[PDB]
This record gives structure tokens, C-alpha cells and sequence, in this order.
């Protein structure tokens, strides 16, 4: 019930009575756990751009990484590193464009790495986590390029440097299986499984097709890496399940979020990270709302869990805030995390009683993206 | 002001969210900030490519192809920012996607985003 | 009187006697049963036409007259761009200013002057009646009225529904009476999306009542000589084409290079491409465009030859801030265009895209 | 009553229904005239600013031009140019430093200078106009610098290349009354002029102190170059008034802008920009509200206006707003501009009866800066 | 909330504007980004110099010197502004002015603001400004 | 009894018999009249002291004794920074390891052994009474006993009243019984928003209770040779001095260089200044750190010679962090720095001021 700047007041003033000498210097933020939560900042499209870094469960913000013009950020499963792909200018929003990959270490905030990406690569966009990505060694970062045409960028993180551009087939987004695979999602309805080396011409392999020209698959899927698990909403929140585990693609039962009445009444799934999935407890977590077919970015107000085996439906939490997007920590009895754009504030919850624990405010100017290591 | 609701256009304001030719921005309406409904602010970089959306007109009934374009080279203006999605889909059909930034073709290769503008260029 | 200009034209039009050696008339190299372009094959293939002689070639490709009636008289707009008049390079204000052209042109009919054109209107008693019942008595008697009159017969035919019908599958779905498949819809959005609607939407903005896919402006892609065309048209290996330069009276050097955006309008049927007739097929004249947004090494090499595209006839005023649009065409998005264009076919040409 | 986006959907539907074609282009903005105004975002110390160009007697924003950290704006008062001072980062807000003036055309507000400033030389401090300043005749910048000392760098804005910098004493602020010569404010009370050539120490001469040690003068005060007035208030109001006109400085009778029982009941000058000054009317506008003595940075609510050479007040006015700056315009009529930083709003009045005419909102995170030409 | 009302120390909450010891800070409360009271955020760099006021702490009846730090080299944190100016002087008495973004000796020679720390060096009274 | 045994102290404070030929006593270089330092002029000035033999000078200058029993024994602490001890070297562990140095040091009292020492402490009836009522009966007879005894009985003396007084305007500012005048009320400002603080303050933050101008700890702000010093000590031009470095069981090279930061109580009269009081006067003193600030060419320049300030004598280990501060002292705020200083100078050095 004490506020967290009312205990450092009673502290100080302890120390102050106690005659307590201390010295100034740069705080280490805490050890990475499964508790911390990174929250991206794109802006609203500003040339530059802010992450912070918050311990969930003090609901504090323990550090800051500065950004460029809409940077992807990633973050090591096991807790050694985060990284993000950014970009500069050499007058603020024109003049030379300057692409690059910066590693931090996660406690000092410090960069480790500093890897130019030449010929301006990076794909700018609204951020889509997965549109860059670790492979699960976290050697190598891969990078989405769209202009002039749908490649791949392939870094060494080890190595600290630029590889090469991958030529791909009309897909999107990226997610690693291996250290040298990853999977897109194609125009035409397919995956791809993109299987690459140092040099020579990538071996692509289409799956299947698995849905109709017209379900709209959102940008914004959940992947569990650990668990090779891809969890992909359509506008109306029928999900699809991919389990890449294999390594190659199986086609899991899809699922309904919503019951035939909800959709009959209006419901369907909106904001930005619309979905979430947690791991060992195989869940799936999806805000929704009333809305009109086309308000598909709005904000939402209520999350349903479900069993990603059954489709069962375990829980529908009232947030009660404008949610726009969500995530959840990785760990037992793991936390919500509800982030609202339009509030610019962080609220924590208990992902089994929907209630809201706490918050963390003033998160910069738009801040829209939640990310999680994955330490279990 | 029901965010959720059904976006309803009209035909009196250009500086508006739900004025009829904004049916699918995302960004900041270039009117706002010294641009024109289908003219980019000074030294700004006007993009090439566009996006397109079919918005209907309250005042004569008929959908209008809105090929959107940006402004670029600036910071986001911060004035009269809108959002609306009406038809948009993901961006593996980019052709209607509005989170891409949009600035392909701008002069100096220009590629940051400032604000959009709303030209008609054909019927549905 | 409407009706009755435009039929004495379509009696011109055919009429081989307006040639030197009586072997050719206009519908000799603007064949109607090919969208009004010429299916015969010279020393260059289809790419330049062979005039009354039997041996003269010329240099550029034959265009279609389809749509050429709604191509506004040559003018410089306000901003400074040059717009509208007739023949690949504008030099021709209209098309009444167009038709007697091709009657002198010793690559072409090769009539020696305009008393030889009269004498052969005079030697037809349908010709005698026609003209002078539209132009009055003792028309076809002076040379500079004859020659005038034959061509505004001429341009008054080429105004008819017959030559712009807005029939196709395109006008017909602007209509609402069918829709684009998935496949042709595509390639509609990228048309407008991409740069193709810089150049080839009559309008930069608001609705066309009758579309042609073209703003009828002068701009250099950068296309190379076709050499085998320039070799038959004997022009000479150091002779260069500047378009819209060569029109008398323009002298701007940023005009070199420049031709008209023709309408895509039976683009489908009336292959070879470009001015010069270089590319055979339609795929290939869409892919010369990647080479200004691609960096792959298959952008640089023409697909018909294996070889590079060439080095532009007019290596200077290109149209880069268009071309230069920083998103190429992957191959179903070139497909989908393909689609699209063949949407533009006048329906009594359909039959025309199996071939 | 027709606001200007209603006019604008109005001449739109009637190009529609006209099918008069227009084609998308860049606009200039219109030219440069009395009533333009400048507004500065300082965006609260953000490492990226913005500056807003407006047409005062629309109320339009007429175009933006993009800043890096606390850059100071100057206007050629002929309206031939704008310029800036900046500062960017090769990282967002750390690694390599660059600090830079452009100049810009005040129509297509396109960059026609960028003249590098070489071993980062600027002085970063919240903006005071008068730490940048334009000679008289457009051709010379000059900047201030604190560290490691005091010191005035030469910026040839015609030849676009940094000159040198200038050994100054205690000093701060920077006045121009010459091509070669300007005035600063020193530590000791008194006016210090700097005469300098192409090369040497410059002459260096002081005034005789001209207020005590206690006496507090604002860090904006009003300074019309065309004039050659300054115009200083100190934290109570009294008004210090010097005179430059003649190359030297003659110091005017003081004035006090409050009466001593409003001072006995609290009103005190406070804001940011709190002083403004019409030439051609010789006329004082001062910020003011009944504030505590340390409240001095906070907005005001009240504009008091005197004649500057009898000091009698000419007029009071309730802003109706919470304001930090002010300026005018210097043509007749003149409009009274009335900035707030909390509301991002610039409020823009008559300042002849103290009405506000029109406001235009939306400008920046914390614009607190005014600038106009004095064109007559 | 009347922001020209004398301003009133409490000494319960450093992340609030009126809390005793940043009676002269401007920028934002490094404690709210990760540091604390008198430290750093990781990732940023501690300037040596420094500004100074008298801050009465209204618990023990003290005035104390703060003397204030910069935490530089990141952009402006956003959060827990607060802009107090109780003995603020004009930037010519720079040792009691803070409109100055006060990075010098900043490692790596960090010169953007972040946030700013509130030590106490010391007991004391200034003649412009004692309790 | 702890006032006996400093009564003792003060006794053999001022007794020449502690020196080889009875010609020096620890008030002879530390005199009382002077803040327990050296008035005395040898061939570097003030700069180093003549020790019994009347020609020995050493190689460092003599510093204070006032303040001195308020620093910590040496040790190094969690940072890793070594903090406290005695000389400007830190090489005596606390006052007690101190005091026995000068006495057998043959370029100071030059006493041959602690035998000899005993020898002149039992000829004295007054310290036989004396030392046996503090130490027991016998303890004259023991060389190691007296020895260690004598040298406990001088760190008593020093850890008194009059050593301390904490009676200078500084310290009745501070306990609001008077104020500083505007210039020295500027001068503290100054010291505390430059970097002077960063090492002249017991504290990092807090208030201290004590305050003596310094944090005990070592650096090397890259002072050169003081030639004629160097010269008098008979070292040799080849020799360097490694400050701290140079202490027995102290091995890290990064403390080569290093010296104690001095307290600044009674600086005004204590001149001239530095471990080898190179400079003479207070203000050159100031200037100096300017070296690393100013980009003006004066600041090059020392005011005392006219000439550059010499290259640092360890071209390594300089506090580059503390003395790069990006601030130049103009004249006004050195002059605001000496007239602060001077509020540091105990009551009764007040008539010295002139
Ligand atoms: C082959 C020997 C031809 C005969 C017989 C005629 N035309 Fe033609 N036409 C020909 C060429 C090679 C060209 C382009 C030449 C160039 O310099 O650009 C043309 C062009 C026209 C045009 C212009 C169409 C446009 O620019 O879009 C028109 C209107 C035209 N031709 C009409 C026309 C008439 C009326 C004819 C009989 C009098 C005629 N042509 C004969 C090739 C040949
Ligand atoms: C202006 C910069 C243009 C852009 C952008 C595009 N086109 Fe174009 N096209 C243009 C000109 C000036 C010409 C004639 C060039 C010459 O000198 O011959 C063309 C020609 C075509 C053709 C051939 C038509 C014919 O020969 O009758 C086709 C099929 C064509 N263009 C298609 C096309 C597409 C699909 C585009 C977007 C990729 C495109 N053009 C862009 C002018 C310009
Ligand atoms: C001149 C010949 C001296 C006599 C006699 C004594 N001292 Fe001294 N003292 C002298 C010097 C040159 C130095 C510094 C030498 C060095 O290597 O650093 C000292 C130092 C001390 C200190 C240390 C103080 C400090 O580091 O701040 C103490 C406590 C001290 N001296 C005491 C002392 C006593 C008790 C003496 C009589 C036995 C004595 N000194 C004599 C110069 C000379
Ligand atoms: C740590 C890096 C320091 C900073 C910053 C300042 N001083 Fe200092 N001071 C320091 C040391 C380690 C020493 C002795 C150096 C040596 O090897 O001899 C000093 C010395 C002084 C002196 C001379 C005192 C005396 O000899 O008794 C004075 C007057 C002095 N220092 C003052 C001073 C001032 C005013 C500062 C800010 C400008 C300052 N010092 C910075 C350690 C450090
Ligand atoms: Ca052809
Ligand atoms: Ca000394
Ligand atoms: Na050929
Ligand atoms: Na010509
Ligand atoms: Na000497
Ligand atoms: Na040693």
C-alpha cells in the first residue's frame, strides 16, 4: 500500500537522520527474470523513439533504451542480451540514412555491439515484433526488407556483423526454428520455410496453403520459440495454431475465440498485440471487444483466455481501460501485462484473476509494443 | 467518439478524423500542417507510391479510390493525427496495409513520415 | 453533314489510291482487323512498317488509332509540360494536321505533292459528288483545298464510335455490368498503387469521364535503339531520335528523348512495344521498368535476348523522379498487370488475345 | 465563422463537381509578412525539436521546420531567411556531437546553408533568443558559448563557414548593433560592448554598472535590433531601458511596470518570454500575475502594457489563459501573441483592446519560444 | 495545485514535484527512470557538475545544499517532470541556475539531459535566498 | 591519564633532545606559530625542510598538523580506492606508525636507533616520572618499549583540542553565528558546483560533522618537478617520486603518482603548496587545475614563472575524470575561491591573514 516513492522518501530520510554517507553513481538495473517486461514506445511515427524497462512485479521502471525511427527491439529468451534494428539520420528526419543493429547488455544497459546495416535495409513500418527476429541460439538476428522487394537480412550477432540479404517468395513476417531456418507467412495462403547458408540460393519450401483469400490473418501473431508455436487471429478471432516443433509445419485444429453468438452480436478481437500465449500453461489470451468490423486497431477492453488444446474458454476479464495491446510474463502464476496507448500506461495483472495489480505510467508518447523473455 | 463504432464519414471538413477521403489514414492530415488536402507542407518529399482505399462520399453516394500518399523527410507533424482502417487489410496485402511508411519514391531518398494526403483517383 | 464528313473518310481510309504506286492506304499500316496497327512483316518483324515502294522502312513502330480522337491539340500546359498533338513525337498539332502526312512521306504513300493527291480525288466520280456536297463545287480543282479537305475527312472519321468504343472488359466493369477476377483486380490496384498511373491515367487526380490510360505527356523511359529497325529505316548508325525535339519550333534540349505516353488502351494486340517497336512481348515492356527500382542482376538483362537492356538512345532528360519509385514488381505482381492491360481490349479484339 | 477546414471541404467537393484537375505537388508557403509568427518547441529538453511557421492573421500553421537539441531560431527581420543553431547525435542522444547552423528559405523551407560548428561549441540551455543572434545586415550569426568559458563564436553566413570563436569576459547574452559589433550582459552589473574585426582580441569596453546585486534581470528580455532598444525587466518589474541606437548604450530613466501597492499585494512579472516591445509605438507588454517571489518561471495570466517613454500604463488585460510568452507583431494594429506551454497553444489577440481574435493549437510537447520579423 | 502559490516542501514521495529536496530542480526526477534519489539510470553518465540551492526540509527544520547532478546522455526521460525554482537566479549567477543543462564532465561527453539526482552536500543558508 | 599522556606528548613535541644533536624537535619543522608548519628558508625556499644535520633537506614539503588526527588509518575500500594513513604517501599507517619516523630518519632527527632514543628519555628525570606513571616501571630501559611509548604519547598530543579547534570563520558560519561576506558566501558556492568537491570533502553527500577538506583518498593531478626542491633533496635528477605507489605492500601500478589529498584548513598560511611545494602562492595553486579546462594560452602558463607548468613527473594515473570538468575559474571566481578559502584558517592564524 505504500507507494514506491513514499518508501524512498522514508529511506532517505533514515539515512539522512542516521547520517548515512552512500555515493552517487550509474544504479545496474536488477538481474533479468521472469518478471521483466520491455515496453516499445514507436511514438506515433516520430524519428525517435524510446523502450523501457520495467520489473512487473514492483511495477517500476528500472531502465531505458534510447531508439531511432520505428526500431524492432528482441530480446534473448535466456536473459543475456537485448538487441533492437534502428534507424538515424544525419539531420534528425532527413539527410543520410543510417541503418544498424545495437546489442545492450541487460543489466548495465550498455551496448555491446554496433552493426551498420548497409544500403538501408530495414523495413519501416508500424512495429510488428516479428517482423526481426533471434534464431534460438541467438547468434543470429534476422530482418525483414520490403523495398524494393520482400528479402531477408541475415546478421551475426557472435560475429558482430552484417552477412547477407536473403531473396524470398511475396511473404512476411519471420520466425526462426534453427539456426539456419525460419518460416514466412505468404501472400497466397502458404508458409514458407526459408532454410539458408553464408551464400547460395536459400532452399524454400512452400507448406500447404491453410486459409481462404479472405480471412484476414492480423500482423500481430503470438510465437513461442521454445514451444515452436504459432498462434495466428484472423480479423474475427478464429485462430490458427501452426506447431513448427518438428521443423517443419503441422497444421493444428483452429479454433474460435469468440462463440457464434458474440460474433452474431458484434464481438471481435481488436487493438495492436491483439494475442498472447503462454507456454507451459498452452493458453491463449485475446482482446476483444464490441466493434464494427473495420475498427480492427482500436482499443479493447476485455481479454478471453482460452485452452490452445480444446479451445475451451477459461476466463473473459474486464480490463477497465482502453487496451490496445497485450503479453504475458512466461513463468508460474504468470502476470497480464494490458498496455494502453491512449493512456500511455503499463497495467499489471494476475493473468489467473484477471484483477489489476498495479501500474506504470507515463510510457512515452504512443507506446504500443510488450515484449517478455521466455527464461523457463 | 465510440472509438468502436461504425466510422461515419463526412463531407464539411477536411481537418477532421471523419472527414470521407480519411477512410483509411493513419498518420496526420497534411492540411494541419501547411500541406493542402492533396498538396505536401514546404519542404517536405512527396512519395511515389501510394495506398489505396475505396471511400465513400456522403455528399454525391458514390466510393471514391483514395491513393494516399506521405509527405517525407520530417518529423511526424503531431497536428491532426488520424487514424481509421475502413477496408484496410494486413500487411501481406500491402496494397491496402496503412502501418507501412509509405515514402517509396520521395526525392533524397526521403523515407521518414510527416503526413498523408487524400487525392481521389478513380471510382470503385 | 456529321455523319456524312466522317463517311467520306472512311472511303479515304481504304482507298490505295492515295498512293504513289496505288499499292497502299491507311488501312494498310493501320489494319482495323489488328486494332488498327500493321501485321506485315518487313526486314525488322513487326517493329517499323513498309511503305508504298516495297522498300522504304520506317523508323518508328506503327501506333494504333484506336482512342487517337481523344487526345487533346498539341499545347505547353502551365506548369511547362508539353501535352496532346499527334505522331510518337508530337509534331503534328491534331489529327486533321496529322492525315496528310503520311500521303507525301516518301517512306510511306509517297504522292509527290498535293496537285497528284487532287488528280487521283478528281479521277473518282464518288469522290467528285462526296467532296463537293461537304466543301462545294470546284473543291477537288485546287490542290491546297482538296489536300485540306481529304483531311479533315480523314480526322472526322477517326472521331467515331468505330475507333473508340469503350467496350472493354474494363469500361464494362466501370459500368457495373461484370467484375475483375481476383487475378485482374490485382493488377488494377497495382497499376494505381505503383508508378504506372504517373503516366498513364488521363488525370493526377479526381475522375476521367473517358479514361485512355494515358495524360498524353512527352517523357524519355530511356529505351535503347532497336537496332534491326534502324538498320532497315537507313537512317544511319550515328543518327539519333530525339522525339519531341524534332518538332519544328520546339528547341528546349530538355524535350530530347521525350515521346508521347501512348494510351494502353489494345496494348494486348498491338505488340511490338515502344516507339520503336524493341520488345515483342508484353511482359517484357513491363519488366523494363524494373530496371530502375530492382537490384537483382535478372533487372538488368532484357528476357528476350538474355542480354542487357542497352544504354538508353537519349542517355539524359529521363523520367527518374517517376521511374525511380523505389518498389519493383515481383513476378506475380507482373502477372497480375498482364491481367489487367488485357482488360483494356476493345470486345471486337478479344478474340485477338489467344494469339 | 467558416473555419478553415470547412472552407477547404468546400472548395474541395467543388473541384470534384467541377472536374477541375490540380496536381499533388509541394506548396510553398506564402511570403514572408508582418504577420508571420515563429513558435519554438523546446519540447522540454526533448533531443529532437521542432519550430511551427504561422500566419498570425489566419491563425494557420504554413510549415514546420525539424530541430535537434535546444536549438535557437533567429529571423532575418527583411524576411529574406530563417536559421537555426542545432545539435544532433550520431546515436539519438549520445556518441559523436555536431553541432550546425542552417538557413533556411522562408518559403520552400529548404536548408541553403548547413555550416558545420567545429569541436561542439554551443551553449545548451533552455531557449533565450538573445544566445543566437543576427547582425544588423543578415550576413554574421553569432552564438554563445558557456564551457569552458564564456565566449561568442562568428558564424559567416555568406561565405557559409564558421569563422572563429571570441574571448568575452563574465558575460552572457549577445545584442548586435553592427556588422561588427554586439553588446552582452555581465556578471558584475554592466553593459559590455565587443567590437570585432576579421581577426584579433576584440575591443572590449564596459558600461558603468547599472543595477545592484540584489536587483535580478530576466534571462528574456526584449530586444528590437531596428530599434536599437533593449529592454530589461528584473524579477519585481521595474523596467531597465537602454538605448543603443547611437553605437553606445545611454541608459533611459527606469520604469516600473507595477504600481508599489500591486507589489505590496503580490503581482510580480513571470513566464518565460515575459516582455515584448513595439517599435514603431514605443510601446512595453509585460507578463504578470500575483505570484509568490520564487514562482517566477510559472505562467501568467494578466498583460500589462506602458508607454515606454513616460512608463504610463496604457492598459491591463485578463489573457483568459495560462500564458509563459509573449511577443507582437510590428506592423500597425499589431496582434499581441500569447504562447502556452501547458496547453501547446498559441493564443493570438488584439493588442490594441487585449481580445483574443483565434488561437491555433497543437504545437509541439512544450513550445515556449515567439519570434517575428520587424519587416517595417 | 495553484501553481503561483508559494510552494510547500513535504518530505513523504521524491517522485512528486514538492518534495522538500527539489525545491530548484528542472527536468524530471531521476528516481522515475530507474535511478533513485541520488543515483543514475544504467546507461547514463553522471555530470560532475553541478547547481546549487538551499532546500528547507520541513521535518527536521533544517536548510540543507543540494547540490544538483545530471544523469546524461540519454534523451529527456518523460516522466515525473517538475520544474521548481525556489532561490533561482538569472543565467548570469550560474551556481543557482537551472534552465542550464548542467552535463559537463559527463563521461563519454554525454551532453543530453535525462533526469536529475537531489544529494545533499551540506547544511546552509544563501543571502539572496535563507529560510 | 589520557590527558597525562598527551601532556607527555606535548613535552617531547618540543624537546630537541629527540634528535641526534640535540638541534630539532618535531616544532622545529612544525611550528606552532605557523600552523604546525616549516617557516624556516633552505635552498628550495620553503619548499622542503633541513633536517638535524643542518644540511639534509628532504624531497617533500612538510605538511600540517592541525586536522591531522582526523583521518582514518590506511586502508583500501570496497571501491577499491585506497583512503587515509599518514604522509603525503600514505606510507605510515596512523599517527602512532607516524610519529617514530622523523626521529630516526638520518635527513630529518637523524636519531641512529630506538636504543639511542631510550638513552635521551632516561637522561630526563621528568620523562623517567612521566613515562613509568603512564607505561609502568622499567619501560626507559626497553629501546622497543620507550620508542613505541614516546611515539603514543605524540599521536595523543596531536589528537587533542589544540591541534582541532574547529574555531575558524568557516566553522562559526556554519554554526549560524555569523555570515560569510558576499565574495566568500560566492567563493564556497564555487568550490561546491566545480570540481574541488569532488575531492576536498570528507563526504560524498550528507553533512559532515567534522569537515576537514578532504576525502582522504589519492590522485595524481599530474603536478611537475619541483626543480631546486629536487635539487636540495640530493635524490639525484634520475630519481621519481611514486606517491603512493611507493608505500611497502602496495603494488598496483595504478597508483603510481598518487599522493593524499590535503585537508585545506589553514591553507592561506600554510604556502607553499603541493607535496613538493612547487608553488608559493595560494592562487597559483588554484590556477593550476585550470590547466585541464581552459582553452585560453594563459592557462598554460604559470603566473610564478612566466613558463609552461612543466610536464606531470608520472605521466600516468592523472584524475583526468575529476580535473577535465569542462569549467574554466575566471578571475573572479579564483578570487571568490581564495577569499572562501581563507574562512578555513583557525582563530588564532587569523593575524596571519596579512
Ligand atoms: C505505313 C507505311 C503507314 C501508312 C500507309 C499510314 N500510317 Fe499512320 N502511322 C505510321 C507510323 C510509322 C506512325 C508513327 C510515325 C511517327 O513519326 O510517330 C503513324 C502515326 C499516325 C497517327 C498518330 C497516332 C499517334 O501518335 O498516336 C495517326 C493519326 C495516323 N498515323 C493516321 C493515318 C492516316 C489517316 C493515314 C492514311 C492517310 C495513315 N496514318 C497512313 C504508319 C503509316
Ligand atoms: C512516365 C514516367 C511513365 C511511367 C511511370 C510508366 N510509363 Fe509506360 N510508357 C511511357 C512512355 C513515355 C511510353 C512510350 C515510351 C516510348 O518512347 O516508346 C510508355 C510505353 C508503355 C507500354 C508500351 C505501349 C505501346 O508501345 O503501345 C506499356 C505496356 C507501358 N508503358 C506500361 C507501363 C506500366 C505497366 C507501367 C508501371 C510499371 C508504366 N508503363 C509506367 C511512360 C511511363
Ligand atoms: C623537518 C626536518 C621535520 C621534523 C623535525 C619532523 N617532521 Fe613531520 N613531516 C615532515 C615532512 C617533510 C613530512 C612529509 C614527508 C613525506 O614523506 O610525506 C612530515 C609529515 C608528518 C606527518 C604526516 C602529516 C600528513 O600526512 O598529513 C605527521 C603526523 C608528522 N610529520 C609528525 C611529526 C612528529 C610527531 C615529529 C617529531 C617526532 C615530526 N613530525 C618531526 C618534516 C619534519
Ligand atoms: C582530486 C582529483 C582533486 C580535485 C578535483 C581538486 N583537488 Fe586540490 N588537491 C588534490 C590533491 C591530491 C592534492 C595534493 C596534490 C599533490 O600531489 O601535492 C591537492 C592540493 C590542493 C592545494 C594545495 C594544498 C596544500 O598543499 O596543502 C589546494 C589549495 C587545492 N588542492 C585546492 C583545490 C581547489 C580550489 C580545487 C577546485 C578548483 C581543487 N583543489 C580540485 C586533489 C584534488
Ligand atoms: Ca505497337
Ligand atoms: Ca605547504
Ligand atoms: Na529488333
Ligand atoms: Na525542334
Ligand atoms: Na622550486
Ligand atoms: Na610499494
Amino acid at each position: 500500500q505504500e507507494t514506491q516513492g513514499q518508501a524512498a522518501a522514508r529511506a532517505a530520510a533514515a539515512d539522512l537522520a542516521a547520517g548515512q554517507d552512500d555515493e552517487p553513481r550509474i544504479l545496474e538495473a536488477p538481474a533479468p527474470d521472469a518478471r521483466r517486461v520491455y515496453v516499445n514506445d514507436p511514438a506515433h511515427f516520430a524519428a525517435v523513439t524510446q523502450q523501457f524497462v520495467i520489473d512487473g512485479e514492483a511495477g517500476r521502471v528500472i531502465g531505458m533504451i534510447d531508439g531511432g525511427f520505428l526500431p524492432n527491439p528482441v530480446v534473448a529468451d535466456d536473459g543475456s542480451f537485448i538487441a533492437h534494428a534502428s534507424t538515424v539520420f544525419s539531420r534528425i528526419a532527413r539527410g543520410e540514412r543510417t541503418d544498424y543493429v545495437e546489442v545492450f547488455d541487460p543489466v548495465t544497459l550498455l551496448p555491446t555491439a554496433d552493426i551498420e546495416l548497409p544500403d538501408a535495409p530495414r523495413f519501416l513500418v508500424g512495429t510488428y515484433p516479428w517482423m526481426t527476429s533471434l534464431t534460438p541460439d541467438g547468434k543470429t538476428l534476422l530482418f525483414y526488407q520490403f523495398s524494393p522487394a520482400p528479402a531477408v537480412g541475415v546478421v551475426d550477432l557472435e560475429g558482430k556483423a552484417f552477412k547477407r540479404m536473403l531473396d524470398v517468395p511475396d511473404c512476411y513476417h519471420i520466425f526462426p526454428t534453427a539456426p539456419d531456418t525460419f518460416f514466412m507467412h505468404c501472400r497466397d495462403g502458404s508458409l514458407a520455410k526459408v532454410a539458408f547458408g553464408t551464400e547460395g540460393t536459400p532452399e524454400i519450401t512452400h507448406t500447404e496453403v491453410f486459409h481462404p483469400e479472405d480471412e484476414f490473418l492480423i500482423n500481430h501473431p503470438a510465437y513461442s520459440q521454445k514451444a515452436g508455436r504459432l498462434v495466428w487471429p484472423t480479423y474475427t478471432g478464429k485462430i490458427h495454431q501452426i506447431d513448427l516443433s518438428s521443423g517443419d509445419a503441422k497444421f493444428l485444429p483452429a479454433v474460435e475465440a469468440l462463440t457464434e453468438a458474440e460474433r452474431a452480436d458484434g464481438w471481435r478481437p481488436g487493438g495492436w498485440q491483439q494475442v498472447a500465449y503462454h507456454r507451459a500453461l498452452d493458453r491463449i489470451y485475446l482482446l476483444v471487444d464490441q466493434r464494427d468490423e473495420w475498427r480492427h486497431k482500436t482499443a479493447s477492453r476485455f481479454v478471453v483466455v482460452l485452452d490452445a488444446k480444446t479451445g475451451e474458454r477459461l476466463a473473459k476479464f474486464e480490463m477497465g481501460h482502453e487496451i490496445d495491446s497485450i503479453n504475458v510474463s512466461q513463468d508460474e502464476k504468470p502476470l497480464l501485462y494490458a498496455l494502453s496507448t491512449g493512456d500511455k500506461t503499463l497495467y499489471i495483472h494476475d493473468a489467473e484473476s484477471g484483477e489489476e495489480l498495479r501500474s506504470v505510467n507515463q510510457l512515452g508518447h504512443g507506446p504500443q509494443v510488450i515484449t517478455t523473455a521466455d527464461m523457463g | 467518439t465510440d472509438p468502436r463504432a461504425k466510422w461515419v464519414p463526412q463531407d464539411n471538413d477536411i481537418q477532421a478524423c471523419d472527414y470521407w477521403r480519411h477512410c483509411s489514414i493513419d498518420g496526420n492530415i497534411c492540411d494541419c500542417s501547411g500541406g493542402s488536402l492533396t498538396n505536401c507542407p514546404p519542404g517536405t518529399k512527396l512519395a511515389t507510391a501510394s495506398w489505396v482505399a475505396s471511400c465513400y462520399n456522403p455528399t454525391d453516394g458514390q466510393s471514391y479510390l483514395i491513393a494516399y500518399r506521405d509527405c517525407c523527410g520530417y518529423n511526424v507533424s503531431g497536428r491532426c493525427p488520424c487514424l481509421n482502417t475502413e477496408g484496410e487489410l494486413p500487411v501481406y496485402r500491402p496494397e491496402f496495409a496503412n502501418d507501412i511508411i509509405w515514402c517509396f519514391g520521395a526525392e533524397d531518398d526521403a523515407m521518414t513520415y510527416h503526413c498523408t494526403i487524400s487525392p481521389i483517383v478513380g471510382k470503385a | 453533314a456529321d455523319d456524312a464528313l466522317a463517311a467520306l473518310g472512311a472511303q479515304l481510309f481504304v482507298d490505295p489510291a492515295l498512293s504513289r504506286n496505288a499499292t497502299q492506304s491507311c488501312a494498310t499500316c493501320h489494319d482495323p482487323a489488328r486494332a488498327f496497327t500493321d501485321p506485315r512483316e518487313g526486314k525488322a518483324g513487326l517493329a517499323v512498317s513498309v511503305g508504298d515502294d516495297g522498300q522504304s522502312h520506317g523508323d518508328r513502330n506503327t501506333p494504333t488509332l484506336g482512342y487517337a480522337a481523344l487526345v487533346p491539340a498539341f499545347h505547353r500546359d502551365a506548369n511547362g509540360k508539353y501535352k496532346g498533338g499527334q505522331f510518337w513525337d508530337g509534331r503534328a498539332d491534331d489529327l486533321k494536321q496529322q492525315a496528310g502526312q503520311p500521303m507525301l512521306n516518301p517512306v510511306e504513300m509517297a504522292m509527290p505533292d498535293r496537285a497528284a493527291v487532287a488528280a487521283r480525288l478528281r479521277d473518282d466520280p464518288a469522290y467528285r459528288t462526296g467532296f463537293e456536297a461537304l466543301f462545294g463545287k470546284g473543291v477537288l480543282d485546287d490542290p491546297e483545298r482538296a489536300f485540306d479537305a481529304a483531311a479533315e475527312a480523314l480526322a472526322a472519321y477517326q472521331a467515331t464510335g468505330e475507333f473508340s468504343p469503350f467496350d472493354s472488359k474494363y469500361d464494362r466493369v466501370m459500368r457495373g455490368e461484370e467484375k475483375f477476377t481476383p487475378l485482374e483486380e490485382f493488377g488494377y490496384t497495382v497499376f494505381i498503387t505503383e508508378n504506372c498511373r504517373l503516366c498513364h491515367m488521363q488525370r493526377k487526380q479526381g475522375v476521367a469521364e473517358r479514361e485512355t490510360f494515358t495524360n498524353f505527356e512527352y517523357h524519355n523511359i530511356g529505351l535503347p535503339v532497336n537496332e534491326t529497325a534502324r538498320e532497315a529505316s537507313g537512317l544511319g548508325a550515328d543518327h539519333v531520335d530525339h522525339g519531341l525535339l524534332a518538332r519544328p519550333g520546339i528547341e528546349d534540349p530538355a524535350q530530347s528523348g521525350r515521346f508521347k505516353v501512348p494510351s494502353l488502351r489494345n496494348v494486348a494486340v498491338t505488340g511490338p512495344y515502344m516507339h520503336n517497336g524493341v520488345f515483342t512481348d508484353l511482359r517484357t515492356a513491363i519488366l523494363f521498368y524494373n530496371k530502375y527500382t530492382s537490384r537483382r542482376p535478372e533487372a538488368k538483362i532484357n528476357p528476350e535476348t538474355g542480354a542487357p537492356w542497352g544504354e538508353p538512345e537519349v542517355a539524359r532528360n529521363l523520367s527518374l523522379a517517376e521511374l525511380q519509385s523505389g518498389l519493383m514488381l515481383d513476378d506475380g505482381r507482373v502477372d497480375a498487370l498482364v491481367a489487367f492491360l488485357e482488360t483494356l481490349t476493345d470486345r471486337r479484339y478479344e478474340p485477338l488475345l489467344e494469339e
